[PDB]
C-alpha cells in the first residue's frame, strides 16, 4: 500500500484476524498511509488491543513506531490520560 | 465465545481464570496488563480476557470491549468501601456501544469470607435490577473453592 488514502475499513478487518502476520501487515499499512499523510484514527481500538503487554517484539515495535509520528492525533482507542495506551503496559 | 473479565483490583479475576484453566489456585501478582486464556466447558471454548483492575490498566479496558460476547464483572464481596466505585465503573461500562449487546455476568466473589455481602445485597448496590436492555445474572462465587464458577460458565453459554 504505496499510498492509498481510502482503505481504513479493510485495515480494521486485517488488524485482528487471529493471524499475527495479518495484524503486523495491517499496522504496517497504517504507518505507510500516515507517513505519506492519510487517514488513520478509525482503527485505533483494534490496533491497540492485540499488542499491548507482550514481549513479542515485532508487533510491539510496530506499535512503538506509530507512537512518534501521530500519537497525539489518534484518540478512538487511546483517548487522553497520563498512562495512555501508548504507555501503561509498555512499562 | 469471547469473554471480557474485569473488576477492581483484588476482586479475584486472575484467581478465577486460572482456577478455571488449571483447576489450581495460583499465587497471583497484580495484573499490569491482561491474561488471556481459553477454557473448555461443555463444548464451548471461552476465550477469557482477564484485564487488570488497578487504575492505570482500568483506563485501558475500552480496547478490549470490541467483539465481546459476554462480560464477567468480578466484585470482592468483602470490600464495602469500594462497592460504590465498582458500581460507578460498571454503570458507564453499560453505556459503552461496543458492549451494547454483551451478556452481563456479575460474580460476587470471596463469598467464603464471614462478612462477605450477599449476592442480593450486591445486586442492590450495583443497580443490576435496572438493566433492561440485555441479559444479566448475578452469581455468588468462591474462586478458591471453585464454587459458582461453572454455574457462571453455564449461564453465559445460554446467552
Amino acid at each position: 500500500m504505496d499510498s492509498e488514502p481510502p482503505s481504513e475499513i479493510s485495515l480494521k478487518n486485517d488488524l485482528e484476524k487471529g493471524d499475527v502476520k495479518s495484524k503486523t501487515e495491517a499496522l504496517k499499512k497504517v504507518i505507510i498511509m500516515i507517513l505519506n499523510g492519510e487517514k488513520l484514527p478509525g482503527l485505533l481500538m483494534t490496533i491497540i488491543r492485540f499488542v499491548l503487554p507482550l514481549q513479542d517484539h515485532t508487533i510491539k515495535k510496530l506499535l512503538l513506531v506509530f507512537w512518534e509520528i501521530v500519537p497525539k492525533t489518534t484518540p478512538d482507542g487511546r483517548l487522553l490520560h497520563e498512562m495512555i495506551l501508548v504507555c501503561d503496559a509498555y512499562r | 465465545m469471547r469473554i471480557l473479565m474485569v473488576g477492581l483490583d483484588g476482586a479475584g479475576k486472575t484467581t478465577v481464570l486460572y482456577k478455571l484453566k488449571l483447576g489450581e489456585v495460583i499465587t497471583t501478582i497484580p495484573t499490569i496488563g491482561f491474561n488471556v486464556e481459553t477454557v473448555q466447558y461443555k463444548n464451548i471454548s471461552f476465550t477469557v480476557w482477564d484485564v487488570g483492575g488497578q487504575d492505570r490498566i482500568r483506563s485501558l479496558w475500552r480496547h478490549y470491549y470490541r467483539n465481546t460476547e459476554g462480560v464477567i464483572f468480578v466484585v470482592d464481596s468483602n470490600d464495602r468501601s469500594r462497592i460504590g466505585e465498582a458500581r460507578e465503573v460498571m454503570q458507564r461500562m453499560l453505556n459503552e456501544d461496543e458492549l451494547r449487546n454483551a451478556a452481563w455476568l456479575v460474580f460476587a466473589n470471596k463469598q467464603d469470607l464471614p462478612e462477605a455481602m450477599s449476592a442480593a445485597e450486591i445486586t442492590e448496590k450495583l443497580g443490576l435490577h435496572s438493566i433492561r436492555n440485555r441479559p444479566w445474572f448475578i452469581q455468588a462465587t468462591c474462586a478458591t473453592s471453585g464454587e459458582g464458577l461453572y454455574e457462571g460458565l453455564e449461564w453465559l453459554s445460554n446467552s
